[PDB]
């Protein structure tokens, strides 16, 4: 029906789909080796849309998780959700990988592996006769997510033609370059193949989870424990249409199509408040769905690093506003009233804009029917300053003679580096142009 | 095509292994309609209907009147 | 009622003579069918009717279970009466089963009369597939050439349909009947009412078997797979010469094709309505 | 009637049938030396169809045990099931046999007590004056069990020639090749055997065992004493339509006409799913049949080593799915509308495929009438991966000069180990060309 496999890949795209699963037991209400709660058809009216269809009521998860580290997969058997996981799909124990820290390293290796790569992951594409798509749940940090993701980005663009393709993909941090120098050049190259070789992508900044880790959570170390909190969250908050009982755009098929306005346009604005446990004691009152709103257009719940005073000459085009749970839906259409008269979001002069607000049923928990939840999926053009910032750290490392003889030794013979800088200008030119 | 009165009958065991496929949470619920549809205008789409009958007396609240004007 | 089941034993009576000529009982019919088919194999007359009245003699005092049995002794349903005609058209064997006081008031001649050719059916097809079963058992009856696999294409198209004909279509008839006669011996309080029940229990074993005391496109699709295992049986009762194996695969032709020609017929007759002829259709395309 | 002789031969076929005659006991409601409960009657329908028929109420089993190995029969003796079985129909106290481990000790054994192995296994075959046929009970392990099994194979086809012949032979470890060497040897010449000169097998894996004994049984060590558990369960699984009144099917030349496509194609899959004793403090609830065919063709029950990957070219042809006791038949139906929508089950490009289901009431028991059973008999074209495991292991072996002089010294003059490898082959070619 409308099965989409997940595509978990690198060393950071593991861990953030790994509590992505583990979230989603919670909210089923199953267990991830048996059935002890009834709670999971009377209260959630759909589960075989993300894990595969049962056999003994064991909701597989349709997943592949491919990685050069051993480490990351190391970290999962010990643990009681891995039982869930099959040994059998992806791999058996003692898998392993490279050496390895390279991006020539998995783009190299992807066809050597080529027959296998190509054979467990298509067999869960035939278990029902209408695939929804893929999504690629990788990593741009890195050689070991950045190498091998982009091989796939070419290879399931022709052999799978009419499937979505849309990955939540997370960004690099960009404080120091010590321990990493190699990261200008394996994010550029993976980025091409985001906007060319793929429909759409949500992204995740680094260097703005930190801004959210020490805002709230209040932290003095910042760890990679914390990395899993926001981000999976977020992924199950994006498929409340799809896994909970929706009407409209209850596919996603049905999200990314009213939100795109073009090809080489597909980067959305991530927003998510709700994330501290004291606010529990005081939502007993009636918190309303008429305050919750006017703080997601307000620049505090971004997770994208952008410029402050780059938002009067910029235009958002489409924001979406996802509301769950408990809503109160008599005043959701008042809360769409108020939007008007402050003008928080700049339109466009050429066209009309659309804030679209949606509901569906949260799990039947505790605290998912007392709180309210709110997901925004902006898209505003003020995405180019990452790309200004990305392109400046580019070509300022190409004059300090910076990785260009300790990199075209393997598999590079001529230089793809400007391949690489016209096609961004051209995503950074069209979005100017596109408010004429 | 243009309609036939075959067709009433091959759209409802479509209907049937369509919400089968699906999994509803119960499987008694499932049959417990039909489908029904003019006579041949240009075509079956905004031509069909649906007959869900109904038990005792919970039909004191849905006259037959009723039901054609939630099938409309 | 509680002299109905106490003094008298009339529920028992009736699934006893249910176990005699519809056949949920289990290898007493069995083993009196293959006797009887080993005996049609050789040329000689099963009727004969002395020792087929023994044959059944044996049937009813087979896997001992205490309804029937006892039966055998006193009450029997062993008196076969036969119709034996020059021109052998309308041939028919009539088996009856004694049926005591008072349950005779419930119980007609003309109620074990139909009861009676239910059962010339559903032997027909333990004819026919058992037919299908001992003969696969023989296994290449010789034993250009090489013409046993394309024959053996075309074979297992036909001894599977005759093997599911009688499997799925069978529990189905056997399991909804005896699910709805259990419902109206839980409610059974009155004479009257157990004879309706019973009466519209026949017409269900009717509705449920083919349907039709009338002419229809069922008992054609019935009798053309009958006279494919009869020309089956008696191309086997033989060795494959040379060109004899070509003979198979072009009858075997012909018979998948009258064979298609008649499912083309069957969805018409399931589109018309509701039927246990839909789960024959079903049955069908799953076939 | 419908009486069997099982055939009980070799160190490993006597003890697997040893617990399939103490299996039977436990569901008859008897005693092995009384009568002491009345259910055997009003309960079970029909009870000798595998036991002699009763003299004083004392089912006899109808069952012969010869063994070169002495200490298969010392383990019997003490035990109190032992006086069940007759002292005089196969040997009376102090029985022994060869030294003895050969496959030339057996097969040339067979003709020097050609005299009294044809005298009282014979004067069971006139008992009833219609013969169902004969199982071999043996082993293919070692030499004892495949020296003298071989041998019987040819002698009662031509002397009883209108009878079936199917077995439920067992096949040997291939882990290590230290304490036996001589294990491609014995397995090939009885595996020829199994073809022409027999009818049907029904095959049972021995790495496929631990396969299962560690996966829900829960062993450290693995002993021989779980050999014959999941062995004596499916054969009188195997046997419920016949020994419990069914009607469909009711006789083993009913199951085997309609599951076997071809002479020489005959190699059975078996599965087995319930083995676990705290699956009963969940069946009150009444737990269907529509969850237990789900997961038969699921390949997670199966007996039988064969290739994962292999199966998308391969086309299952027959399939049989037996419930038993407690079924609820008003959903069997339903049970069956499932098979289409999935396809779990390749099915043949030239002719139709089945699925076969039947039921019968088990014994009257309380771990009987309360949990449901399915038992298995596939017919899957992917077996051939076996016998390109036991061919490879077999030339491989003759490239070592391993054992060409140490087994021609007795009753062996010419080479026959191509009649074995020709006729193997013919079986892997037929398989593959039997879907066109």
């Amino acid at each position: 029906p409308r099965e989409i496999i997940t595509l978990q890949l690198g060393q950071c795209g593991n861990q953030i789909g790994f509590e992505f699963w583990k979230q989603l037991c919670a909210e089923h209400g199953i267990s991830p080796e048996g059935i002890v709660e009834e709670f999971a058809t009377e209260g959630t009216d759909r589960k075989d849309v993300f894990f595969y269809q049962a056999d003994d009521e064991h909701y597989i998860p349709r997943a592949v998780l491919l990685d050069l580290e051993p480490r990351v997969i190391h970290s999962i058997l010990n643990s009681p959700y891995a039982n869930l996981y099959n040994p059998e799909n992806i791999y058996l124990s003692e898998h392993g990988g490279g050496a390895g820290n390279n991006w020539a390293s998995g783009f190299s290796q992807g066809e050597k592996i080529h027959e296998d790569i190509f054979d467990i992951i298509d067999r869960e594409a035939d278990g029902s006769d209408s695939l929804e798509g893929f999504v690629l749940c990788h990593s741009i940090a890195g050689g070991t997510g950045s190498g091998l993701g982009s091989y796939l980005l070419e290879r399931l663009n022709d052999r799978y033609p009419k499937k979505l393709v849309q990955t939540y993909s997370v960004f690099p941090n960009q404080d120091e370059m010590s321990h990493v120098v190699v990261q200008p050049y394996n994010s550029l190259l993976t980025l091409k193949r985001l906007t060319q070789n793929a429909d759409c992508v949500v992204v995740l900044d680094n260097t703005a989870l930190n801004r959210i880790a020490t805002d709230r959570l209040h932290i003095q170390n910042p760890s990679f424990s914390q990395i899993n909190q926001l981000v999976s969250t977020i992924m199950s908050a994006s498929t409340t249409t799809l896994r909970y009982p929706g009407y409209m755009n209850n596919d996603l098929i049905g999200l990314i199509a009213s939100l795109i306005p073009t090809p080489r346009l597909h980067f959305l604005m991530t927003g998510y408040t709700p994330l501290t446990t004291d606010q529990s004691v005081a939502s007993v009152r009636k918190t309303t769905v008429l305050d919750v709103m006017r703080r997601l257009l307000q620049p505090k719940n971004v997770m994208v690093s952008t410029g402050r005073d780059r938002q009067t000459n910029h235009c958002y085009i489409a924001i979406l506003n996802i509301i769950q749970g408990e809503v109160d839906p008599t005043q959701v259409h008042k809360s769409l009233q108020r939007i008007r008269e402050r003008k928080l979001a700049n339109f466009i002069p050429w066209g009309p804009a659309s804030i679209q607000v949606a509901l569906s049923r949260k799990s039947p928990y505790l605290p998912s029917a007392h709180r309210v939840s709110g997901l925004m999926m902006a898209n505003h053009t003020n995405i180019s300053s990452l790309f200004e910032r990305t392109c400046r750290q580019y070509d300022k490392l190409r004059k300090r003679e910076a990785f260009l003889e300790q990199f075209r030794k393997e598999d590079i013979f001529k230089d793809n580096f400007d391949e690489l800088d016209n096609s961004r200008e051209i995503v950074q030119q069209l979005i100017d142009e596109y408010h004429a | 095509t243009p309609p036939t009165a075959v067709t009433e009958h091959d759209v409802n065991v479509a209907f049937q292994l369509s919400a089968h496929k699906v999994l509803l949470d119960d499987d008694n619920l499932l049959p417990l309609l039909n489908l029904t549809i003019r006579e041949a205008p240009t075509s079956g789409w905004a031509a069909l209907g649906l007959s869900y009958k109904v038990q005792w007396p919970l039909h004191i609240l849905f006259t037959p009147a009723v039901l054609e004007k939630y099938n409309v | 009622m509680y002299t109905l089941k106490k003094d008298y034993r009339l529920v028992e009576y009736l699934q006893a003579m249910r176990n005699f000529f519809l056949l949920e009982a289990g290898d007493t019919m069995y083993d009196f069918y293959t006797p009887i088919f080993d005996k049609i194999r050789e040329k000689e007359p099963w009727l004969n009717l002395s020792y087929l009245n023994v044959q059944i003699q044996e049937a009813v005092g087979q896997r001992y279970p205490d309804d029937s049995t006892r039966l055998s002794v006193s009450f029997e349903s062993v008196d076969l009466a036969k119709k034996k005609l020059p021109v052998h058209t309308l041939d028919g064997l009539i088996l009856s089963y004694k049926v005591p006081w008072p349950v005779d008031i419930v119980i007609s001649s003309e109620c074990q009369k139909i009861y009676n050719q239910v059962f010339l059916l559903l032997l027909l097809i333990k004819w026919a597939k058992y037919s299908l079963d001992v003969l696969q058992f023989n296994e290449l009856g010789n034993a250009k050439g090489q013409q046993i696999h394309r024959m053996f294409l075309l074979r297992v198209k036909l001894m599977h349909f005759v093997n599911s004909l009688h499997n799925y279509l069978m529990t189905r008839i056997l399991h909804s009947t005896g699910l709805e006669f259990q419902h109206q011996v839980e409610e059974a309080k009155d004479l009257d009412q157990l004879i309706k029940i019973h009466y519209r229990y026949l017409s269900t074993i009717h509705d449920r078997c083919l349907l039709r005391e009338k002419v229809s496109s069922v008992k054609e699709a019935i009798m053309k797979v009958l006279n494919v295992v009869l020309m089956f049986a008696d191309r086997w009762h033989a060795g494959l010469g040379a060109w004899k194996k070509e003979s198979i695969v072009k009858m075997e032709s012909d018979f998948t094709n009258c064979h298609k020609f008649l499912v083309k017929v069957l969805n018409k007759a399931v589109c018309r309505g509701s039927f246990p002829h839909l789960e024959s259709l079903a049955l069908s395309l799953m076939a």
